[PDB]
RNA sequence: AUAAGGGAAGUCGGCAAAAUAGAUCCGUAACUUCGGGAAAAGGAUUGGCUCUAAGGGUUGGGCACGUUGCGGCGUGCGGUUAACAACCAACUUAGAACUGGUACGGACAGGGGGAAUCUGACUGUCUAAUUAAAACAUAGCAUU
RNA sequence: UACCUGGUUGAUUCUGCCAGUAGUCAUAUGCUUGUCUCAAAGAUUAAGCCAUGCAUGUCUAAGUAUAAGCAAUUAUACAGCGAAACUGCGAAUGGCUCAUUAAAUCAGUUAUCGUUUAUUUGAUAGUUACAUGGAUAACCGUGGUAAUUCUAGAGCUAAUACAUGCUGAAAAUCCCGACUUCGGAAGGGAUGUAUUUAUUAGAUUAAAAACCAAUGCCCUUCGGGGCUUUCUGGUGAUUCAUAAUAACUUCUCGAAUCGCACGGCCUUGCGCCGGCGAUGGUUCAUUCAAAUUUCUGCCCUAUCAACUUUCGACGGCUGGGUAUUGGCCAGCCGUGGUGACAACGGGUAACGGAGGGUUAGGGCUCGACCCCGGAGAAGGAGCCUGAGAAACGGCUACUACA
RNA sequence: ACUGGCUGGGCUGGGCCUUUCCUUCUGGAGAACCGCAUGCCGGUGUGUCGGGGAACCAGGACUUUUACUCUGAACAAAUUAGAUCGCUUAAAGAAGGCCUAUGCUUGAAUACAUUAGCAUGGAAUAAUAGAAUAGGACG
């Protein structure tokens, strides 16, 4: 089948090789996997020394963790919207390795309301369809909680911006096509600030 | 070439076995184990080649299967199975015990050992660090490794070991002044006391000894064995490893057989 | 070197585990523990160059702020060719013996190297070298010293 | 204008008809006056639809004084935006996916080719109304 | 044993080749042939074609026994020896051959901080239960086809085959907090290991202060004098070893298995406890290794002087794939790499080496062949099982033979 | 063959002074030369005595760079050279030997390769580098 020898190659002076032996079961190669947005599919396969790996066709929800807070939170992705290496893949949306995608932002603020006693992105006041309140069950919850957002500090204009809409770009840091998961984190900072730049102009 | 060997030429043994090229095309082959196989003492080959006690293959497993010999006080019932440097062979039948220990001519020896010596072993560490939940352990020469050991000891030092119970009691540190035996090199054998030792970085350091005779001689640091600071610990051999010359052997082989007769 | 820009490229170039998006602030003196540049020592009476701690430039072959363990043969050269991205040709020349008429005989071979961005390399200059994983094609060995200009 | 199977067996003779044909990318011999032969020979691709990338123009640039109905000049200087921002404008080229009764230079337009012999070097000219040729002319060469 | 002689001329001294002389683990052939010790042998031309037979199977006290099996007669669950069949392991080692192959194989010397590893050896894993559920072979019986180690449908029964499944402990760490006197707290959840991602620790190795913010405290005359301080391994070199936190998974492992001995406690219940082996099992170490990899070294030929990038040729970057590195492969972007110190191409009656033959010294020539490494099973390609095969005394297809 | 001697003459090597001699810091253990008192017939154990560190070991920094030669390390068995033992001799083989033993005892050495790579001593011969627009050395 497929080999990834470097017999069938050319000298680095350019003279060309004859042939040697045949191929070997080492040094093969297997048919790339492309993982797609969809209900789970996974199938196993048999690698060598006894061991198996997860091919990945068909993914939508995987672990990503957020930088600065320190919480990690299961989660769906939309779609992908940037990709470095070719841009049939960001059409296509199929994900892979360092793959920019879109998130849903539900998990992540909900901890936020907990962790700290103030509400993160929210614009409907001027709706006020959903406004709720439930009385707090003590004090001291108020001493905590403000002591924790007096210490920690508040979030950056730049990515409650994207809470309003309820949706978060990451980047996949995982191998769909070896371990058959899709994690990542949520980018932030001066990385954020290079790919919205490159993402629309 | 698909898979593993199994097989052993006859005439491509090592050389230390002194197996004669006629009689036979293949060798013993000596299963794997704790020790190297190109140095290893395979078990069919000293009860059968040295000992003298068994006159063929067919006889030598005979005795095995009788449960009769041990090593390091656990039976084994195999014939080709790999014993090497230090190790303590017991033959409760007879009433003798062994230790495999070189000469000075690179070869091993029969040496026997007295009841009381033959419960204790010795050997050369190979690594110390953490394992998992945190356990300090450390690996010898014959990959035993211990658990919970001494802070003190470190790489490349030797340990007594109880042999019964596993467990070390009292170490040798690595340094100038210690008393050392050579296992591998051509000075394979020798004995001799470490006089200073000089390191390049990059590997391959290489110490420099001193034979009882005032000779001198180096080896690389991975075939010196510290077997005591002063008065070994070990019982040597007749002849301690001073490896006179062919002059002094001739001259010593008449002077005995003389002597004699 | 010269470099124009750090970041000119599809990507995000960043030094891998290096976290850099942290709330509170914290000031320490060690390379990655704090958010600031990493860096190592290869060793071998090999110093770091200054360029090497206090530059900008990502790059994930250097000796330096890198990924590659140097171990193996160190060798000596002279650069014959300058005219790659990060990549050198030495030159190096010795001197075979035949024995029949008992008088040696001149010869040569080329070799490849990664040069780092903290070096500043040019045409006829000797250069010592260092073994290390395969980076490329014909490349397995990396630039460690710039031998001073007569 | 079209024809089953055969494909010049017709005839002084392939006379008449048929076959080839646009553009893009590969490939190309003997011979030679080294300019040619050459479109040699011989192969592949071509619609519709939804997208992606490249090739341009114009106007804006910091202080310190003086004039003047938020500024145009007088200047005194400094700096080279690790090239940013707004607005404006036609066409030409390359690449990918999906789709069909495998069709797509869809009509029109549009070279058959190869191996050799005889003869005039070539472009050019003539028997208006039966002969356009190997005949005439030509540059070059020689004589009076 | 560092050696020479015949032949051009009427005769002479030379250059010069032809011929003679000796060996060969170097093959053939002619004539002849009594004994002892040793024993090469279808390599050369055809890696051309093959009738018949053989060359790979395997059971211990210890995985499964209702043989209309044998043998005894202590076993009313089984119990001695034990065909058949299921299950486990091996069949990838040996043995044969030299077609291809000119920096390729190979030799000596390095690297794996760039990977997989059955087996052997040494350590090591507290989260209905007095015992869970359906199938199938041998066997009985009924058949098909000229034909093969072809197989059908019907009826019984096993597991170390296949598939499920049980906090027996506390403490500590981290979140939510019922409830106040505002200074800590009822009780509630998670917490072994494997898998995947993000974050934190992994210290230095000469010393004396003086300030801002404010708290375990000791002594104490209440004016306070004040404040000594506990761990941290390794390499020439790392983001190493190892540990902690937030989460994740068609998701693992942590014993429903087997044989010998016949023992000890008292509340005497067909109760509790207890020894040595076999076979398995997660991670680290070791052993037999395997795959890649650094430096230098090969015969003749210029009537072979420029070569490599159609459709990767040299390098940069993001990924895909592999046991892992890598232009090994997919996209985007640069214009390089080898050569008179002989590249590139053609020849080889060419597998490489240890080594054989012949000798003053220096050399010339041969190496299919008992040892080591590589490749192949008529010619090409593809793949299953497995720790390990691109296997041919394994399977599928085409070509050529039969 | 043993033993001593020659103001024995030679050969190989190590120390000092001649303008030259030999880098440097930290630590280890500890001597020689010194005096202190305590004891025998002007020398000596004296002791957690001190002025004191010859040499040695471990660690850090500095030193123009190659070729060449010396000594080490690492590297296969068989083969070649070669030591031992009367297979009845020999080509071979790795065996055997001793009184008599219900036992004892030994051998299975050593050299060579040789190009490349890794260390060490030497500093002749052949190359190479340094202060000249001082961009030089030292405190
Ligand atoms: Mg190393
Ligand atoms: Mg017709
Ligand atoms: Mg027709
Ligand atoms: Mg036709
Ligand atoms: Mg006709
Ligand atoms: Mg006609
Ligand atoms: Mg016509
Ligand atoms: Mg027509
Ligand atoms: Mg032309
Ligand atoms: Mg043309
Ligand atoms: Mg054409
Ligand atoms: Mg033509
Ligand atoms: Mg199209
Ligand atoms: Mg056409
Ligand atoms: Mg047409
Ligand atoms: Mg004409
Ligand atoms: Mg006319
Ligand atoms: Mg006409
Ligand atoms: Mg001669
Ligand atoms: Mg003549
Ligand atoms: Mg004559
Ligand atoms: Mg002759
Ligand atoms: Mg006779
Ligand atoms: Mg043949
Ligand atoms: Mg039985
Ligand atoms: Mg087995
Ligand atoms: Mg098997
Ligand atoms: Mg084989
Ligand atoms: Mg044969
Ligand atoms: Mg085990
Ligand atoms: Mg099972
Ligand atoms: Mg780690
Ligand atoms: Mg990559
Ligand atoms: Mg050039
Ligand atoms: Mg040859
Ligand atoms: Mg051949
Ligand atoms: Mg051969
Ligand atoms: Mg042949
Ligand atoms: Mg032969
Ligand atoms: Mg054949
Ligand atoms: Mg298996
Ligand atoms: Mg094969
Ligand atoms: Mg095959
Ligand atoms: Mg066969
Ligand atoms: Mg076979
Ligand atoms: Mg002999
Ligand atoms: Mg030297």
């Amino acid at each position: 089948g497929i080999s990834r020898d470097s017999r069938h190659k050319r000298s680095h002076t350019g003279a060309k090789r004859a042939f040697y032996r045949k191929k070997r079961a080492f040094e093969l190669g297997r048919q790339p996997a492309n993982t797609r947005i969809g209900p789970k599919r996974i199938h196993i396969v048999r690698t060598r020394g006894g061991n198996h790996k997860y091919r990945a066709l068909r993914l939508d929800s995987g672990n990503f963790a957020w930088g600065s807070e320190g919480c990690t939170r299961k989660t769906r992705i939309i779609g992908v919207v940037y990709h470095p290496s070719n841009n049939e893949l960001v059409r296509t949306n199929t994900l892979t390795k360092s793959a920019v995608v879109q998130i849903d932002a539900a998990p992540f603020r909900q901890w936020y309301e907990a962790h700290y006693g103030q509400p993160l992105g929210r614009r409907r006041q001027q709706k006020q369809g959903q406004v709720v309140e439930e009385v707090k069950k003590s004090k001291s919850v108020e001493k905590k909680q403000a002591a924790r957002f007096a210490a920690h500090g508040k979030v950056d204009p730049a990515l409650e911006k994207q809470f309003e809409a309820g949706r978060l770009y990451a980047i996949i840091s995982s191998r769909p096509g070896q371990s058959g998961r899709a994690d990542g984190y949520i980018l932030e900072g001066e990385e954020l600030a290079f790919y919205q730049r490159k993402l629309h102009k | 070439a698909r898979g593993p060997k199994k097989h052993q030429k006859r005439l491509s043994a090592p050389s230390h076995w002194l197996l004669d090229k006629l009689s036979g095309a293949y060798a013993p082959r000596p299963s794997t184990g704790p020790h190297k196989l190109r140095d290893c003492m395979p078990l069919i080959v000293f009860v059968r080649n040295r000992l003298k006690y068994a006159l063929n293959y067919r006889e030598t497993k005979a005795i095995m299967m009788q449960r009769l010999v041990k090593v390091d006080g656990k039976v084994r019932t195999d014939i080709t199975y790999p014993a090497g440097f230090m190790d303590v062979i017991t033959i409760e039948k007879t009433g003798e015990n062994f230790r495999l220990i070189y000469d000075t001519k690179g070869r091993f020896t029969v040496h026997r050992i007295t009841d009381e010596e033959a419960k204790y072993k010795l050997g050369k560490v190979k690594r110390v660090q953490l394992g998992r939940g945190g356990v300090p352990f450390l690996v010898t020469h014959d990959a035993r490794t211990i658990r919970y050991p001494d802070p003190l000891i470190k790489v490349n030092d030797t340990v007594k070991i109880d042999l019964e119970t596993g467990k070390i009691t009292d170490f040798i540190k690595f340094d100038t002044g210690a008393l050392a035996m050579i296992t591998g090199g051509r000075n394979m054998g020798r004995v001799g006391v470490i006089t200073h030792r000089e390191r390049h970085d990059g590997g391959f350091g290489i110490v420099h000894l001193k034979d009882a005779l005032d000779n001198t001689f180096a080896t690389r640091e991975s075939n010196v064995f510290v077997i005591g600071s002063e008065k070994p610990w070990i019982s040597l051999p007749k002849g301690k490893g001073v490896k006179l010359t062919i002059a002094e052997e001739r001259d010593q082989r008449r002077a005995r057989a003389l002597a004699a007769a | 070197a010269t470099e124009l820009t750090v970041q000119s490229e599809r990507a995000f170039l960043k030094q891998p585990h290096i976290f850099l998006n942290s709330k509170v602030k914290v000031k320490s003196t060690r390379p990655g523990k704090g958010g600031r540049r990493w860096y190592k020592d290869v060793g071998l009476g090999f110093k770091t160059p200054k360029t090497a701690i206090e530059g900008h430039y990502i790059d994930k072959k250097c000796p330096f702020t890198g990924m590659v363990s140097i171990r193996g043969r160190i060798l000596t050269g002279r650069v014959v060719s300058t005219k790659m991205h990060r990549t050198i040709i030495i030159r190096r020349e010795y001197l075979h013996y035949i024995p029949k008429y008992n008088r040696y005989e001149k010869r040569h071979k080329n070799l490849a190297a990664h040069v780092s961005p903290a070096f500043r390399v040019e045409e006829g200059d000797m250069v010592v070298v260092g073994q290390c994983r395969p980076l490329s094609k014909t490349v397995r060995f990396n630039v460690l010293r710039v031998l001073p200009r007569t």
